[PDB]
């Protein structure tokens, strides 16, 4: 059974969403690690070919030292509430289109720069989802989720 | 004056302000509806909230539950047309039918209209017997999955006691994404403009009639005049054209309402719905 | 907060310059050079190349744009349309000049104007109805049942023209929707549809010759956006 | 800002401030709950008033 | 002036309404209606849509556009490319995020900035060398021979950066040309060439990568045209 997000869990019971949302990425790296990532927010639109990520509102953060990064996602989106749902990972925008806003996007920028000898090669993206500040949450008339106790054993 | 070149009326100028009289006095006469009606009439705002029944549920069995969309509450039902064919003769006449079903007094008003706002109120009328009524909206469509739950846990819950209170009165609220929404069919399907909810009315012990009566809650509010329907005349319910196994009424309709005589029209075998194409 | 106390690594809070859109955040060192004591040529000198004026995407957005450039003959009686029905402001927004300027923008709020002009020599005669009705996609069941006839288009919100008369003719026709704005990357959810109709035949064998004009007042922009959809 | 050395968005952090916006600007929408919904939803010590089957 | 005594003609400069770039001047009637009494929705109740923020068509120039993202390894060595050239500015409003702005405008003055990123872990070593030939159309017979080599390209406009110490690195190449502006049209008259050498070798195997942006200041668009040539 696969288990609710504590957002998901919360939401679980009204039926539309609004307000903006904070994802937070960690790197777990060294200092001796080096790479550019851009975390692109594109509000009405998917990622495919001929998306320039030039026009969104976007932060080129140069990870040198540095080892993590968390933005407050906006809420853009025609509607003044959007739907709770079944979550989706493999999913486009332009399918679930009631239940997201647009798409965000972390893109590298460059190759991870590191010599082999004293690093390693892979560096573990770690992504958090918090829900932001003006976060509002009605219509009261749905159940995604079941919740049950368990038993002693 | 009252005639020259530029147009003398047009819609923006009708709005506002009246051409002169033919008297070139003044041609009104003091509001007195007070006066002689008792009442005033200003606004169709007001006048949705008068109930009047709408559907019925009468072609399943004995069930404990009989779920149906909202927003098809606020159009107005729609008109079938009718094959009769002769027992004996057999040939074809020809009517016009509402199945189960008739418009209200609130259904008058948003068919003028494009979109709605506020929350739908319903009463229900039920048979002898029934000992309770409980109401509950839910979602349609769990969204991203191709089936919705058969029960809730948080959803709202509403419950009538029939045999001391014989009608039982919810109040359903809006609930949508949208500041004013949509309450006709449409074939949009990339994100939706309808707050799409059923409502779920359970009989203890179960039964088979159930008659809704709908109307206008308060925070009701229609949004953009779009203008009059296609109608069918009232006089056309008594008109009828006789065949050998009975009557042949031109707006043949059901006992939609609870307390209404069942009309002498014998059934027919086929109904087809006027499709906006059909019109010519 | 949870308290923090570093002291190897600097709140390097500059090395942060967002331009416009685009924020970078930047560790090391950022470096900006070029040629030095940078001045202008005064505008004598140069701009014969512009106009003394500027024009930001709202306009572009208020420029009127031809949509129509046709006729009609006496062979149309009333009820029957005249021109071509437009979709608000899907009709509009397609051409080049408006498209390549609403490109990279979320969505549109704004009041819509479809001007039509008419020519009449003064001896032709005839009268011409141009209506809106609103929400075409929402409400498909009573499009066309409220823009085939005279009648019931022009109690909806409407213009009409004596062609021996009005020789321009222009509908305001505000933005509404159940929504805030109209979506221009999937283009979801048009607020009206002009219909043009016979209010009465023309009386002589000569056509009459019209254009449609279109463009926007009361403009919001949206969000910026890449604007591209899967398919 | 949005990306540092230290811990930018720790647990004790995100109840009480949110990080920067990615546009650099306010990313707050105001409140309407109460004007699409007709009421507001702030805390689950008035939800749970409502009452639901739970056994038989 | 030659003197006109009209009386049988109205001076009809009403009926005269100029909206944004086109002037319609009417004789007859001009006639325009629509719903009375406009209002309009306060900002709570619409604008999820939009940020708080209104864009131009100058900005959308002053946003950096990343035009290169590439690598450069350690078998290039001095006096030799890392990145292909680049035109100022046909190799930055071919984008479609400019070129779909500057569409409408017969020419552009402003000043290029090219701005340059840089991939370093600390163990990596080198200096690289980004510099601009000024007008590469009109003196071809000059462009190659000082852009071949370090030490004839740094004596003119450039900007070096230490692999090990820049991670930014841009370059502000004012507008200079022997005319007012660049022609958007015909593309005619670049003002620069962006050529990229390595003054010296990398000392490892590793790498090193690098993104280009590229956007203008100090912006004066030319007058609104068409913009097509024929072929």
């Amino acid at each position: 059974i696969w288990q609710p997000s504590h957002l998901a869990y919360i939401t679980s019971m009204f039926k539309y969403w609004t307000g903006s949302l904070v994802y937070t990425f960690k790197f777990v790296k060294t200092d001796y690690h080096s790479g550019r990532v851009e975390v692109s927010f594109h509000p009405f639109s998917d990622y495919t070919t001929g998306t320039y990520s030039d026009y969104t509102y976007r932060i080129i953060v140069d990870l040198r030292e540095k080892s993590e990064f968390s933005v407050t996602i906006p809420f853009i989106s025609p509607v003044p509430y959007k739907r709770i749902s079944r979550p989706d990972w493999d999913k486009p925008y332009s399918k679930y289109a009631h239940a997201s806003t647009g798409t965000l996007v972390l893109k590298a920028l460059t190759s991870l720069k590191a010599t082999n000898t004293v690093v390693s090669n892979s560096v573990e993206i770690l992504i958090e989802v918090n829900a932001g500040d003006d976060f509002n949450v009605i219509a009261p008339i749905e159940n995604i989720f079941f919740p049950f106790s368990l038993s002693p054993g | 004056s009252n005639s020259g070149t530029e147009q003398q009326n047009p819609r923006g100028s009708s709005l506002l302000t009246d051409p002169e009289s033919i008297t070139k006095s003044d041609p009104y006469n003091p509001n007195i509806s007070l006066l002689i009606s008792g009442e005033v009439f200003t606004n169709f705002r007001n006048l949705i909230k008068r109930v009047n029944f709408r559907k019925a549920t009468t072609l399943n069995g004995k069930r404990i539950s009989d779920t149906f969309d909202i927003n098809s509450l606020i159009e107005a039902p729609r008109l079938d047309i009718a094959q009769y064919v002769d027992t004996e003769t057999k040939e074809a006449k020809y009517g016009f039918s509402y199945f189960w079903s008739a418009p209200t007094t609130l259904n008058i008003v948003a068919e003028m209209y494009a979109l709605y706002r506020g929350g739908v109120r319903v009463k229900v009328v039920t048979e002898k017997g029934v000992d309770f009524v409980r109401a509950t909206v839910s979602p349609q469509q769990t969204y991203g999955s191709d089936v919705a739950p058969t029960t809730h846990i948080s959803t709202p819950l509403a419950i009538e006691q029939i045999p001391i209170k014989g009608v039982a009165e919810f109040q359903i609220p809006y609930y949508a994404p949208c500041l004013s929404s949509s309450f006709r069919a449409n074939s949009e399907t990339f994100y939706y403009s309808s707050g799409r909810n059923n409502l779920d009315i359970a009989t203890s012990p179960p039964s088979i009639n159930r008659y809704y009566a709908v109307g206008a809650g308060d925070d009701m509010d229609f949004s953009i005049f779009i203008g009059t329907p296609p109608c069918i005349h009232a006089s056309q319910t008594a008109q009828f054209t006789k065949i050998k196994q009975g009557k042949v009424y031109d707006l043949r309709y059901d006992q939609y309402d609870p307390f209404r005589e069942v009309q002498d029209g014998t059934a027919f075998l086929n109904a087809r719905s006027i499709e906006d194409s059909d019109l010519l | 907060m949870a308290e923090q106390i570093n002291e190897n690594y600097e709140n390097k809070q500059q090395l942060v310059e967002q331009t416009e859109i685009t924020t970078f955040e930047n560790d090391l060192i950022v470096l900006e050079d070029g040629p030095q004591m940078e001045e202008s040529l005064p505008f004598a000198f140069h701009g014969q190349h512009t106009d003394n004026r500027q024009h930001t995407v709202v306009n572009f957005l208020q420029r009127p744009q031809v949509i129509f450039d046709s006729s009609w003959a006496s062979d149309v009686p009333r009820n029957k349309q005249f021109m071509d029905s437009i979709m608000i402001p899907d009709d509009i927004i397609s051409f080049p000049m408006f498209a390549e300027k609403l490109k990279g923008f979320s969505s549109l709020r704004a009041t819509a104007v479809i001007t039509v002009q008419f020519q009449t020599q003064p001896f032709q005669a005839g009268r011409v109805m141009l209506g809106s009705f609103p929400l075409p996609t929402l409400n498909p069941t009573r499009v066309k049942f409220a823009t085939n006839h005279v009648s019931r288009l022009m109690l909806l919100n409407h213009v009409q023209c004596d062609i021996a008369k009005e020789t321009e003719v222009s509908l305001r026709i505000p933005f509404v929707s159940p929504y805030n704005s109209y979506d221009l990357v999937s283009k979801r959810f048009p607020w009206a549809k002009v219909v043009g109709l016979v209010y009465s035949p023309l009386t002589t064998t000569i056509p009459v010759d019209f254009i449609v004009y279109g463009h926007f007042e009361d403009v919001e922009l949206g969000c910026p956006t890449s604007g591209m959809l899967a398919q």
